[PDB]
């Protein structure tokens, strides 16, 4: 029953020490001048984010290659079997599924 | 004797003295002789490092700093033996723990209300406030109307100004709203009647010193501050919330410098504005600022940005 008294212990300390980091001095008398001088070094800086793709894809392109690495998991509890061959006859298709799909990519990183 | 032109390192042949002259009022008065010349003495209390900010005022070799206590009778007499006017705006707010409060509007304020006389100081100054009447109140008012009665003896001649309820840019009397986040704002006493008082801009009052600081001829004949237009309503305190958008203190924190359950809250309405006759301003002058206008500036919060502001007030009555 001990897990959750080694967690909630953990976060304790650190939701304990923003505020006696943060907030303490917060308070404090000095001057703390509401200027708007903040936002350091691009003064003012109007616009919106705009889409620039080749940050995009680089999360799309993981996404995918992310999954059967799920599924390619359990490999290691599966080496324990009856009939083998239909492992790694099919194990190693996975792996060249996967690869496979990088290499018709592969034509098209862009700048990544 | 006047030499050159007003520009700065020049000399205008006034000296000077300053008392008090670190928290709002008195930093914001010799930034203005640390232009036309001078020689400003500022004396100053406990603080070392809090009157730096000050330096880049005066020229060089202009404004120079001493160290007093206030309570000495020697403090006071070895500073200003050179002087030609002496205003003073010293005191403050709350009573402190350690001095009792009770004269310090009476015995600090004649304590350099001593040798001064003596010594031949001319054209000393003194401050009052608009609402401070020797009837019966406010517990902090009193003891400042006081000094009108008790030091004015001394001194024939003094100028002694009176003023309202000011808005500067660091100052605490507006802003002790807006910083009222807090279960809901309650005006007082939970009552939108006697609001506003005359809420003149810092830099009327500023400029008003020194141009009595050689008037000529205003010496013994004291004046009041007018306001803007005209006396104000409620809204003042809705108008913080329009806009809005909804020294030496210590290294982590102080015990106890607070919204102060006492005259704070009850001084703030006590509204009482006063008699005419006095000049008190314009003869003075010339100066008058609005606070529609100047109310942006000194509040600026989340946003930061968007304004769009269109709401205006009367005057309002009673008026
Ligand atoms: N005209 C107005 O609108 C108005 C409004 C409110 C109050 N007042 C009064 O008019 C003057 C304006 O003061 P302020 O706006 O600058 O606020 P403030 O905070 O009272 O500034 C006074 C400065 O002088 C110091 N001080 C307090 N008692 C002192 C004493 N006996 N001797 C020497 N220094 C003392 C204070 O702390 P330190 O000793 O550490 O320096 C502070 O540094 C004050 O007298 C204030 O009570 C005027």
């Amino acid at each position: 029953m001990n897990l959750m008294l080694a967690l909630l212990t953990n976060f304790t300390l650190a939701t304990l020490l923003v505020i006696i980091a943060f907030w303490l001095p917060q308070l404090n008398v000095y001057s703390e001048k509401t200027s708007p001088y903040e936002c350091g070094f691009d003064p003012m800086g109007s616009a919106r984010l705009p889409f620039s793709m080749k940050f995009f894809l680089v999360a799309i392109t993981f996404l995918l290659f992310d999954l059967e690495i799920a599924l390619l998991l359990p490999l290691p509890w599966a080496s324990q079997t009856a009939n083998l061959n239909t492992m790694l006859t099919m194990a190693l298709f996975l792996i060249i599924l996967l690869a496979v799909s990088l290499a018709y990519e592969w034509t098209q990183k862009g700048l990544e | 004797i006047p030499h050159g032109k007003g520009g700065r390192s020049s000399v205008s042949g006034i000296v000077a003295t300053v008392f008090g002259a670190t928290g709002f009022l008195g930093r914001y008065v010799v930034n203005h002789l640390g232009r036309m010349g001078s020689q400003v003495i500022v004396p100053h209390r406990c603080e070392p490092y809090d009157t730096m900010h000050l330096r880049p005022m005066g020229d060089l070799g202009q404004i120079i700093f001493m160290d007093w206590n206030g309570r000495d009778k020697d403090s006071i007499r070895r500073a200003v033996e050179h002087s030609s006017v002496v205003i003073n705006l010293v005191g403050r707010e709350w009573e402190t723990q350690n001095f009792d409060f009770e004269d310090v509007f009476v015995k600090i304020p004649q304590a350099i209300a001593q040798v001064s006389k003596e010594a031949g100081v001319e054209k000393f100054i003194h401050i009052s406030h608009l609402n401070a009447d020797i009837k019966s109140s406010s517990k902090y008012l009193r003891s400042k109307a006081v000094g009108e009665k008790e030091v004015r003896e001394t001194f024939p001649e003094a100028t002694i100004i009176k003023p309202a309820e000011i808005f500067g840019r660091e100052d605490r009397f507006l802003n002790y709203f807006a910083n009222i986040r807090w279960f809901g704002g309650v005006p007082l006493i939970s009552l939108g009647k006697k609001t506003v008082k005359q809420p003149v801009y810092i830099v009327d009052v500023t400029k008003g010193i020194i141009n009595a600081i050689k008037d000529p001829d205003a010496r013994g004949k004291t004046f009041a501050f007018v306001g803007p237009s005209r006396y104000l309503l409620f809204d003042l305190v809705q108008y913080v919330f329009a806009v809005a958008h909804r020294i030496g203190r210590l290294f982590e924190i102080s015990p106890f410098e607070p919204w102060t359950t006492r005259d704070k809250v009850e001084r703030i309405h006590t509204t009482d504005k006063i008699l005419p006759h006095l000049p008190g301003l314009e003869d003075l002058g010339v100066e008058a600022t609005p606070l529609e206008l100047k109310a942006i500036e000194v509040l600026r919060r989340h946003r930061t940005y968007r304004w769009l502001s269109s709401e205006i007030e009367d005057v309002q009555p009673a008026k």
